[PDB]
């Protein structure tokens, strides 16, 4: 976790 | 009216009330009429933040069960799954809301595609067995899906073509395990952005290069 | 009826920040009239200050969003935030009324005693940052008589350099600077409990001194504003 | 707010 898009 | 809808979620929003406010975004969802860039961002945030706070405590409860009588540990197992089906009610939510109201404009399509597999990837994130190989496919076809159409209508420079390709590759490497397929998405979409690098739009041009530094962070710490 | 896998699930809860459980084991383990221990009490205190918390702070944010807008014009959107508060405004009144009665029916030792009727103010001064009105009035004299008697018993058997005495103190001089608005009477009471502590600094064993002047901090922090 | 306790 925590890799991904912090936002839309 | 859908007005006052869209105002409570930003009024849930500021009061970090997400449960509210993605309640709110789905009843505006379910007025059957499309949605605007700053209405999809309103639901997409109410409802990342209300999954989210189920895989931060579900990964809490789930790393103490590895660790954990035949009393204790039942009980945590117990707990254990009454997050995750707390989080999977959540993702049927919004896949139900994707599918009969919002999936049907190309930059419109990708970004709810794009939805719909994030929410599969996040069921797969506490599945297991056949249960985690099927809603890994549903993952991975949203994801593929709105790959190809992201490239056929949009520019490399994209925000929501680089996002898209950021949470891709995350698919390949955190769900499948496969960095090689991982490293290679992130930097293709990395060197097609560089390439025309000169589409920057003036407006959502700091959007896009933050998404283009975690394509090199994600790169580098997988390789 | 088994009570200690209530009190591991409410341990359970506040590593997954799920305070609505937590709150919820505790409030069961209370429920079971037996004496709450140290580390219970702290896991009660925890979770509910945390369900209310939430509501407090939201509450803010929202009355903020209020007065602010209220030379805006606009009725159907002014209306709809003053809505929104009320609503908050009930699920905290609610989360208080379970917490004191609570309190006043099965946990209201002097440490104990000290520490539930230092709840009852605390969580009596939560409500009267929303009340208004009669109302405001009455839960003013429930966390000044609840504070008070807090403070006669903290005077008399627990040394000034006590934790829960010094916490007290804090929270009641908050109490006479944000609901009372009596900046004078404020400092007092965080002057005389900083001063009465500080002359005995050197009393406070290897696992208190930590804790004891980290308040002790909070209330000159206070004073310093307050000044 | 923010000035009492924080435990």
């Amino acid at each position: 976790y925590d890799l991904s898009l912090p936002f839309p | 009216d859908r007005e006052q809808l869209v105002q409570k979620a930003r009024l849930a929003e500021q009061a970090e009330r997400y449960d509210d406010m993605a309640a709110a975004m789905k009843n505006v969802t379910e007025l059957n009429e499309p949605l605007s860039n700053e209405e999809r961002n309103l639901l997409s945030v109410a409802y990342k933040n209300v999954v989210g706070a189920r895989r931060s405590s579900w990964r809490v409860i789930s790393s103490i069960e590895q660790k954990t009588n035949e009393k204790k540990i039942e009980m945590v197992r117990a707990y254990r799954e009454k997050i995750e089906k707390e989080l999977e009610a959540v993702c049927q939510d919004v896949l139900s809301l994707l599918d009969n109201y919002l999936i049907k404009q190309y930059e419109s399509k990708v970004f709810y595609l794009k939805m719909k597999g994030d929410y599969y990837r996040y069921l797969a994130e506490v599945a297991t067995g056949e249960k985690r190989a099927t809603v890994v496919e549903s993952s991975e076809k949203a994801y593929s899906e709105a790959h190809e159409i992201s490239k056929e209508h949009m520019q490399p420079t994209h925000p929501i073509r680089l996002g898209l390709a950021l949470n891709y590759s995350v698919f390949y490497y955190e769900i499948q395990n496969a960095p090689e397929q991982a490293c290679h998405l992130a930097k293709t979409a990395f060197d097609d952005a560089i390439a025309e690098l000169d589409t920057l739009n003036e407006d959502s041009y700091k959007d896009s290069t933050l998404i283009m530094q975690l394509l090199r962070d994600n790169l580098t710490l997988w390789t």
